[PDB]
């Protein structure tokens, strides 16, 4: 069981990244996935969700519009499309999973990709 | 550190404390409905406080602009006196009633209910797209209330009505692995064609991938166009008469011809889930306690005894391995598995309503 | 939204001593209260879910209690692994929300 | 002051 | 003069209403207009709606109805009483202007009209098996108070106020009935050969039926019985007419005609409800609450009929068979018309009617 | 429109009596008939009424059991068999009629038939 | 329960041309349903009004009645020597219908 | 006192 999370890198202010999350050890209907953020200096912060079961994505106020979540069912993966990329978007983005029955928190964490405005 | 679910009357003056909401059926017992019921005995004048355990087959919404046909059957009913207590009630107390009764003092008293072995798990049927809201649907509840005797109506000023789910998990057990073979020769030709499909696992959860091992052995003339494997959901509604349900929840179809006189092997992966299945009527969904959102409702599990133990819906899942082959000829393999959750650590309105569901649905 | 106010931000402490962290829910959310403990350089550790659910694998140390909206989560006998960051979630309501985080020092 | 319909709330089975 | 008043549950919310029944005059019906008393200060950011709801309804009046149930609303009217709407559809009536002169300032009218095409208020009685549901056409008020229309009304904070659509006899009489119908044998040239004929067109709740029964029998076959029978037919129409037929009155004496002998006799009936109380599908006039009403009044509609047929249709005939010796029996129906004088498609659709034909047809 | 009264009379204490109401004018479906009475130097007091429309008969709470009020639908009379007259039930017993449809007051009352006892 | 129709007064006297008031309180908030009779003596009573304002066919116009919520009166505007009779309340909202006890008038 | 469900009565229209 792993979650292996890579994209993240130097941005201009104002463009695009897209984050992938490969997941390992379990399978991505069981399962959701969720986009955690830690600014430095900064404590945890939930950007985004996806239920695959459910066909449920959401997202926090601060990236609602600019960001988008999607999965990879067939390849068990999942994306973070960050558009619009600001300053306040500079952060550490940490991919978590949870179980779908049911939440009992974020049990497996990724390893974090650093993201910079 | 444990805690007790408790909701209050519209007027406060009566509280019903349930340790649990879901209640589970162990095949031979179902968990103990116990409570604790607080009243104010001064408020009541000359009157009871009574509680029940109703579970009811129902159509249509909750609301009162209904618009349309309706139905209800209460598949069992149980009536507790809470207050003035009952002589002799049914169980000493438990343990968690007798520390309810301690934090809450001499206005609060227990009631006891008891889920019959036959009845059925909370299932619910997907309202259609053109319905506006109704579903079948066999809901537990639990309503206190305060009155006279049972016969006068009860008041929403006063009554407070608290949703409860009977539920069952994954027997620990494991079953035995499905294996279906079904085989279709020609008119003239003395080869046969012949398939078998299997899943790994008797048991899946849910969210688990279903592996299906499909083997074609086609020594035949005629050609295998492709291969299909679907997941089908069967609610069998049990209220006098059995009609049985087919819903199609996933289909996974590959374009893998298969040669004349050559054989086939592949694993199919399968995986049923409610994002797909939003639009289809009929689809059974297990028991909510409010508008949340529930998964696919968990295969219905019997016991060995024949008895009766229909009533309501009862859900089963087969796995459909169906080969399309040039000039017809299809042949088709069923693989019934139990869909569940693991263990955590002849009255006219009846009838008119069976012609309504087959109407509906079949 | 749900704010999770936790106290202390930060806290020095020894081997051998009893933490409590804090966690108090503006609204009140039912027992769908988390624990993480993040090590500098490292990514979070769930350590209790549901408020007093130990996640499997936790050295038993480590405790989850709850009074109303109240949730503290304490550490019996405190050893020189334990000194990190603490983090408390609510998941009860979407967004879930987290503590602001309580470093423990030595 | 709330007038609205309680709802399904949850407490400590102690004191 | 006096004004109806209902209050909500929790006293925040006042309905005053004139009347509680509403005439049809055969062009126009009596306009349904009010007064509500709110609390602004009670409704910090909530609007006050008034419905006018009349809904073809199965089933008792409570919620734990065990069994099938069915509702269809024939109109629906709504009203935003607080705020008041800019261009509200006619002036204030007297009654009106007095009842918001006299409450004040929270005080607010609401008005509604009935289309001309509805049924009245009526009741079909259940049977004795049914456990008190009832097919029947009901006329409601509803006030409450919510943010929107589409918000579900709450029972603390929202009133209800039955009313009744209602019809009175036609000042101008009818055409007297008459009615003959003859039965001649296959070999015989005599023909046998009744008239009957009830003296008015229009009869009260209560009033005898005086029918004069006329037979020729010039034949060799002997009448052996003369039975006059009131007959109620209920029409309920949905989707499909259906017309049930339920006798609510038999007057049957031994007078038999000798054959080549004419006959004549003055029968007296009269219809009412103490001998029909276990009959299911009998056409009752609309309730209030539970109150004892009589026979439903037939239903009088306009000549302009290019639809004009919802709910139930009352209608009541007379009629007078004779039993006759070797088989052979006559008949001839008398409608009347039975009033008060005036004071001075879906599957759901299509099971129910189903089940509606299936019960008491 | 009468309501012609035959009935009252001497009758020993315990004893038992029958009225009867003769009416005219009036149907006896579209019309209720009751019975008043009123004791010597006492007011007026309702005992009995029925409506043979409906079918019901109501009483007085001091004349339930002891009196049964019937109706002659055929001969439009109504009748009031008193059973166990006891020394209270001493009066001037009035047949008043009041419409079915609806209720408006005793508009037609007989003329009374005294009752005594001994 | 029964419901009480407290008439008053008992008596009164009056005289020709006076305007005579005779008041009537029912013991449970009744609605319209008051009627008034005038029963001479050695007479059955005599319907005058009903529905506690509505004056009976034939009777004369110098009779009307009115409600003020559970308070019925009678007025006499112009008495007249035919008048000098016993008035009786009724109330018939409820099973048993009861009456007030009177209020003879005299001369 | 009245916690019973409000029934319809009727008011004068005066005043």
């Amino acid at each position: 069981v792993q979650l292996v999370e890579s994209g993240g890198g130097l941005v201009q202010p104002g463009g695009s990244l897209r984050l992938s999350c490969a997941a390992s050890g379990f399978n991505v209907y069981s399962s959701s996935i969720h986009w955690v953020r830690q600014a430095p200096g900064k404590g945890l912060e939930w950007v985004a969700s996806i239920s695959s079961y459910y066909g449920y994505t959401y997202y926090a106020d601060s990236v609602k519009g600019r960001f988008t979540i999607s999965a990879d069912t067939s390849k068990n993966t999942a994306y973070l499309q960050m558009n619009s990329l600001r300053a306040e978007d500079t952060a550490v983005y940490y991919c978590a999973r949870s179980r779908q029955f049911w939440y009992s928190g974020l049990d497996y964490w990724g390893q974090g990709t650093l993201v910079t405005v | 550190g444990t805690r007790v679910f408790k909701k209050s009357s519209p007027n406060g003056k009566l509280t019903v404390y349930l340790g649990k909401r879901d209640f589970v059926d162990h095949l031979d017992k179902v968990d103990p409905v116990d409570g604790v019921v607080l009243v104010d005995p001064d408020y009541l004048k000359d009157r009871k406080v009574f509680v029940t355990l109703t579970v009811a087959f129902r159509y249509g919404r909750e609301d009162c602009d209904v618009l349309g046909l309706s139905f209800r059957k209460d598949l069992f009913i149980a009536n507790y006196q809470a207050f003035p207590p009952t002589p002799n009630p049914p169980r000493p107390p438990t343990r968690l009633q007798e520390r309810l009764l301690r934090k809450l003092g001499q206005h609060a008293h227990p009631f006891f209910f008891t889920i019959p072995q036959n009845l059925p798990s909370s299932v619910t049927l997907q309202p259609g797209p053109e319905d506006t809201g109704k579903a079948l649907g066999v809901d537990f509840e639990i309503r206190a209330f305060v009155a006279k005797s049972l016969e006068e109506k009860s008041h929403k000023r006063n009554s407070v009505r608290l949703v409860i789910r009977k539920v069952q998990f994954a027997p620990e057990k494991p079953g035995p692995q499905p294996s279906a073979e079904t085989t279709r020769h020609f008119l003239m030709s003395d080869r046969s064609l012949h398939l078998e499909a299997s899943l790994d696992k008797e048991l899946y959860y849910h969210g688990e991938p279903l592996n299906v091992n499909v083997h074609v052995t086609n020594n035949s003339t005629k050609t295998v166009k492709k291969i299909k494997v679907s997941v089908r959901q069967y609610a069998d509604i049990v209220l006098f008469s059995t009609a049985q349900y087919k819903v199609p929840v996933a289909q996974v179809e590959q374009d893998d011809q298969v040669s004349p006189s050559s054989t086939f092997s592949k694993v199919y992966t399968i995986t049923p889930f409610l994002a797909n299945n939003r639009e289809k009527r009929g689809l059974a969904l297990d028991g909510k306690l409010k508008h949340e959102d529930t998964n696919l409702a968990s295969s219905t599990i019997v016991k060995e005894g024949a008895n009766k133990e229909v009533l309501g819906i009862l859900v089963s899942y087969r796995v459909k391995v169906k080969l399309v082959v040039s000039r017809g000829g299809d042949v088709s393999v069923e693989l019934p598995f139990v869909l569940m959750h693991p263990k955590p650590h002849a009255t006219d309105d009846d009838i008119v309503f069976e012609d309504f569901a087959r109407l509906r649905l079949k | 939204d749900i704010q999770m106010t936790q106290s202390p931000s930060s806290l020095s402490a020894s081997v051998g001593d009893r933490v409590t962290i804090t966690c108090r829910a503006s609204q009140s959310v039912s027992s769908a209260v988390a624990w993480y403990q993040q090590k500098p350089g490292k990514a979070p550790k769930l350590l209790i879910y549901s408020a007093s659910s130990l996640y499997s694998g936790v050295p038993s140390r480590f405790s989850g209690s709850r009074s109303g909206t109240d949730f503290t989560l304490t550490i019996s006998s405190l050893q020189p692994e334990d000194f990190a960051t603490y983090y408390c979630q609510q998941y009860k309501y979407v967004p879930v929300t987290f503590g602001q985080g309580t470093k423990v020092e030595i | 002051s709330k007038t609205f319909t309680p709802s399904t709330t949850d407490t400590s089975t102690r004191k």
